[PDB]
């Protein structure tokens, strides 16, 4: 298997419906961010989040395609990453665009203990087709680059404790069983919504590294810096990459 | 269905939803340059033979554009393999490898670009640059770099750390996601076989076959990419493509003119 | 005055010199691009609309770019309250709101310049690479984000963190610097009117009227950006605008073509 | 009032006039800024001095509008900028780009000890009209961005010692008397040339953190030093933000 | 000669082998802008001179691009030698004062760029984006900065820092590698002469000199870079340059018809 | 002559057909890097190897002239630099584009103890005419960057012990006897392939700096290591800069 190019890194990605919630979400996690900088090497990387939704509403209704929508939405990652990155600034934070994640993330990790990115990748107007909703998304983006870094890890921070067996504030609410671990597998067999993209299951099957991914409550306190530790807070995402 | 469930949906599901999927999926749908043609020039097919076959094919594109809006993007060729294999021994992943990639493509189209620039023919980053040029009769096409943009989030193969998603994916994206009416892929061969020609004796001329037939026969990963086969299945505006041999004189041009050489490939 | 007595203020006072100042206002008055109009499509109050307002827009673009040289800059609208909002929150600063503005106002750009790359109308950065569109009949107008260039040096309203320039101060700066002939801002109101028609039952309609007359009516931070008004008692080649409703079919048409539809708003 | 992104920065901005002394000038002033590197996290701005009167003499001349002025000016700090950068790079100093002071400065200030840029704000074809010199200048963009930091000081670096109630190497010389203090409001009032640009005292009325900027001869070595330190050694100007 | 033998001393020899140099000196010889011709407008000799030095030869310019391919190029002047002397007496080296230099050229493309804007011609980094442009009627011309781009890969002068590479030698290579037609260099006098005619009383006007003669007389440092006489005598394709005083109206028009206005310098 | 800007800078010169010959050479001198690592400030560039002769073949074969080379062969050379830093990603190294070399190196060796970048020269299609081939190559790029540097060294990493009196892999190899030193004076008056670009010793007779450059041959372990330090392991290049 490919080597590890950066093998004592954590990846954290950052739910853009987190940001959406404000100061309210945004400083707790901001401070427990601030007392992780000294503990681990952090690439944080932000979700896009309701603003996105609403360009996808303009730009079906201009008929855009989806290689349209993917850098409409991915602008939104970007300004969630932006508005983090300067809440971290005292620290040392900073965002780093696209090309820099990708060819110099060794040196701003050496210049800095955390950098602040977009989650989204650059797949622009060369998105897949056949949904009209760009599926390469937040998730599905930060686990390719953590994957492709050999990171130690990748955390999803969500607005809920982790993955349930129906959406826990949609319809069908009511029947909705927490999943305190499963396999990306068994997750790619299920119809119905899931809190991460359904690519995100697709890159974790030809994954070569990452064999488990924490999705966690970035509305409670502590649970990012549990999962960091590996404590089991949130539901454990088994890629199907073995151990040795 | 409606705009305003529609929304609905898109503020309160998750992204995933199949609901929301599904109303997605019935929105409007424009063709950015549905009158232009896209036209991949093989990079080891083509471009790494030299004037022989480049040279012709220049006056081609600039007789065509005469005609024919086109976006012409380039292959890399050899020394995209060469960086591969120095890569790939060291055990670097795909998206280290898709990075490389994208070098060699861009080499090629600035040696075509070159040749054409007389021509008024630019070399562009892709077809969102493409609107001025296209406009123009005195101009009417542009040049790219077929590569996709994924660089480090190339989503690996299955198997080993070569970028699945190479020229030929990159090249017909682009005519997908622009709503092409056409898209032409240029290599060295007149186009599919039911065996590699090169190394197969008998191998038999293919005129037009499905997606699905291509699998069937074995020829999954024959002379295209095999995931551009997977794309085209999911594309909304190409739902066929053609394979032609640029070695043959005038064969692009006569391809622009709806002639049948070479191989139709059809999503269905 | 004198070329050589400003030269020689210009070497040897502060350029806060009230002569130094006084002579460099004698300069002549060159208009870069003098035949051109900026339209501003508002972000709010048409692009979030979506097809009903935009399609239009469109046709009436592709249709006046025959006989009218066109930059268009785009306004932000609802996706940047809500950055503002958010960031605002936190307690971020009008510099740091400023540059999330700018990517809303990009994102609109985009799109608009999306459904204009086939009529052959690019998206570009500003002005100063419309020179070649704007001298092509083919062509004859771009597309541009309106927001300020400002980003971390917006200056700060007197209270609050909203920047203070957005895309109606872009736009207008744009035409001024360039010495356009005519701004126009699309919005969702015929007009100005004496009060919020939105939310005023008989607020009455207004085709005219001084920056002066609307500080007096208290409607100084009403239908443009209050910076607006007060750039353009300043402005030396824009000393009037034109405001339309995009929403009413053909009214940026007869708004080029001198037809006094909307409200003018004269700099005295 | 906003929250300040970087409390513990100290912005000094070095006129560009003191750049176009040459070696003279410079070199102290270098000598100075080395010793000063240990002591304070610095972002060093440079304005223009007299390089942008030539160019706006010739875009006068062509007649060319003040939105084509200020990036021509500009140019010429980023030039000053990048001279005093390549004194500093024996240190770990390089000259920024505006678009990395803009959204990168904390992690290159974590990275060493100083940077440089260009004390004009971008500005570029959207300068306010009115007058045909570009208004927004190095002293007002140096003070934009230390205000928008929150930065714990902005320190203006002069060829003299100060501001004076009249141009002191001017017409009206021998009345030129010493202001060791003012306020922005009471310079806002007056006629007449001064060292700082007129848009500062506009952008200091509306400033949300910085309470006082103070002026000092760079011609003077320790001057500088003694500023940083909050030592009264040149014009003292009080914004007009109140201490709690 | 071959292809074949060429290839393989490409592969197994260094690129120093003098095989392989003579090898690769047979080589086909393809010209990428053999219609354009290059003109380089002097910093300190026009237009740092304002007005009365440029607005003549931008209506000069516009007339000519309706019969001529254009590439003008600007040096940097006075603003310039600022530069360098404060860097010089700083003791940095010519790389540094090389990116110093440059900034200045951009101005003044900049400044001229802005009054050629309405009449379509655009502003480029240099003649890699001319294709285009040149291609078009309405346009038929660019401006680029004229400075090299070696920046601190600039190579010294034997002595001294200043670089010895600038605006001239910048203008000269992109006429050589485009493989255009013609280069004039646009100066404040009428051409070569045999002392320099602004310190020197009876200087003699030089029509028709060779490098080898001009270096032979003294002048081998005179009216262009000395640099510049070196590299044409190198050059595949521009074999001569002409030398033209830009301060006389229609001068250049009328070098751009043929007439032998100012001093053409021959490689041999 | 000028001041040094970067006096304790190590500059070291891979070539590219030591690039191209795989794991089997990079791996073993990856390895040595890093241990030289926390021992120097390296500013590691790449050459351009084998690749750039097949681009030459192309675009020679269709006419291309040779300022269209430059920019195709130093591609290449980018390629080899991007290959060898992701091999130290994990020890913080990064490859930096042109640009950030030129104007920003003294901030990314604060940050880290060494960068890799493209030791090809940016001279594009301003390449000099007279040879098809492009003249300022790998080799000339990286002394015109360390002497304008004022650098401490230049090691030029060859896949040969250093330079020979003929091709050591060549028709006349079995006369080929090799140089421990020679100076470029000398190397410049003889016809016959060097392993050095000939553009070296011309930029070397008008260096002001580097007073010596090392050829060593990077497929034994250790040579650099020893060149780093002064050991006499290759051919030393007398450049004809004189010590004080
Ligand atoms: N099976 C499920 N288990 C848990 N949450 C679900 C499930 N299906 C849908 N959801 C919904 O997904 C929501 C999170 O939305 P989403 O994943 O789009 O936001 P995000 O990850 O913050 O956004 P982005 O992808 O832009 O970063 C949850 O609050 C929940 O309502
Ligand atoms: N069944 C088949 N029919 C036709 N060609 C086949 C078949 N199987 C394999 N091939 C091979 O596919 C090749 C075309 O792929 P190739 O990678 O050379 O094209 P390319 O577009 O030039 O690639 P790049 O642009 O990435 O260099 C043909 O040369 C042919 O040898
Ligand atoms: N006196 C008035 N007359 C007319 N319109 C008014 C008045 N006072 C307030 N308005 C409001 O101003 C609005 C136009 O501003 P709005 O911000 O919507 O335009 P915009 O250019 O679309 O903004 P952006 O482009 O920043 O989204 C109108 O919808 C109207 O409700
Ligand atoms: N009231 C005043 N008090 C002090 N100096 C003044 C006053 N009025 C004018 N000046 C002049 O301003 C000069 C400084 O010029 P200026 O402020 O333009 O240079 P700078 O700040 O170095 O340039 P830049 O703004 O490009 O950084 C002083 O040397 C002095 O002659
Ligand atoms: N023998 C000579 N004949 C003609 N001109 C000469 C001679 N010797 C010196 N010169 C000088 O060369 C000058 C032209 O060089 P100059 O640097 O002014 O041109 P430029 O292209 O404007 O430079 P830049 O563009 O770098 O500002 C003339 O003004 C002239 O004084
Ligand atoms: N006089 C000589 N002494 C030593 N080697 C020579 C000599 N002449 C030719 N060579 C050849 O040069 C080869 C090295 O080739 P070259 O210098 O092109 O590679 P490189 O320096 O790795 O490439 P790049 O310049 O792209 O970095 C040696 O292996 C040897 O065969
Ligand atoms: O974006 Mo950075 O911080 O040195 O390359
Ligand atoms: O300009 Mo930098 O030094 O890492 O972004
Ligand atoms: O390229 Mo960078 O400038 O690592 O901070
Ligand atoms: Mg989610
Ligand atoms: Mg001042
Ligand atoms: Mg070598």
């Amino acid at each position: 298997r490919p080597i590890r190019l950066l093998p004592w890194l954590q990846v954290v990605k950052i739910g853009g419906r987190v940001m959406d919630r404000g100061a309210d979400a945004i400083l707790p996690l901001v401070e427990e961010l601030r007392k992780l900088l000294p503990e681990h090497r952090l690439l944080i990387l932000t979700g896009a989040g309701v603003r996105a939704r609403h360009v996808f509403s303009v730009g079906l209704d201009l008929g855009l395609p989806v290689g349209s929508l993917a850098p409409l939405a991915a602008s939104e990652a970007g300004q969630n990453g932006h508005i983090l990155a300067a809440m971290l600034a005292s620290e040392g934070v900073s965002y780093v665009e696209h090309p820099t994640v990708a060819d110099q993330l060794a040196i701003h990790l050496s210049a800095t203990r955390a950098v602040v990115g977009s989650a989204f990748p650059p797949y622009h107007h060369h998105e897949f087709p056949g949904s009209r909703i760009p599926p390469h998304r937040a998730d599905t983006g930060a686990f390719l680059l953590a994957d492709a870094f050999g990171a130690a890890g990748l955390t999803i921070v969500e607005n809920v404790d982790g993955i349930y067996t129906a959406d826990p504030n949609g319809p069908d609410r009511g029947q909705a069983r927490f999943l305190p671990e499963t396999s990306a597998t068994d997750l790619a067999k299920s119809e119905g919504p899931l809190p991460v993209d359904r690519a995100l299951l697709d890159v974790m099957a030809t994954a070569r590294h990452i064999e488990r991914v924490q999705v966690v409550n970035g509305l409670v306190p502590g649970r990012l810096t549990a999962a960091l530790r590996g404590e089991h807070v949130g539901t454990l995402i088994r890629t199907g990459v073995r151990p040795a | 269905n409606s705009t305003a469930e529609l929304e609905e949906l898109l503020m309160q599901r998750s992204l995933t939803d199949p609901q929301l999927q599904a109303a997605a999926a019935a929105a409007a749908d424009f063709r950015i340059l549905p009158d232009a043609t896209v036209i991949k020039i093989g990079g080891q097919s083509v471009i790494d033979r030299g004037r022989a076959a480049v040279y012709p094919l220049v006056d081609e594109i600039v007789a065509a554009r005469k005609n024919h809006k086109l976006l012409i993007g380039t292959g890399a060729g050899t020394r995209a393999r060469h960086l591969y294999s120095i890569a790939a021994g060291l055990g670097l992943p795909a998206g280290v490898l898709a990075q490389l990639g994208s070098s060699v493509a861009d080499q090629n189209a600035a040696m075509l670009g070159q040749l054409l620039a007389k021509h008024g023919i630019p070399v562009v980053g892709g077809a969102g640059h493409s609107a001025v040029p296209l406009s123009l009769a005195e101009v009417n096409a542009v040049v790219f770099s077929g590569m996709p943009p994924y660089k480090l989030w190339m989503r690996p193969a299955a198997e080993g750390v070569i970028p699945p998603y190479r020229t030929d994916a990159g090249c017909f994206l682009l005519a997908e996601q622009f709503g092409c009416k056409q898209m032409i892929f240029v290599k060295d061969e007149d186009g599919l076989y039911t065996a590699n020609p090169k190394t197969s004796k008998d191998a038999t001329f293919i005129p037009r076959i499905s997606v699905d037939e291509m699998k069937a026969k074995g020829l999954h990963d024959s002379i295209l990419e095999f995931p551009v086969l997977d794309l085209l299945q999911s594309a909304q505006h190409v739902r066929e493509v053609q394979v032609v041999n640029g070695l043959v004189p005038g064969n692009l041009t006569r391809a622009l003119a709806g002639e049948h050489v070479g191989t139709i490939i059809t999503a269905s």
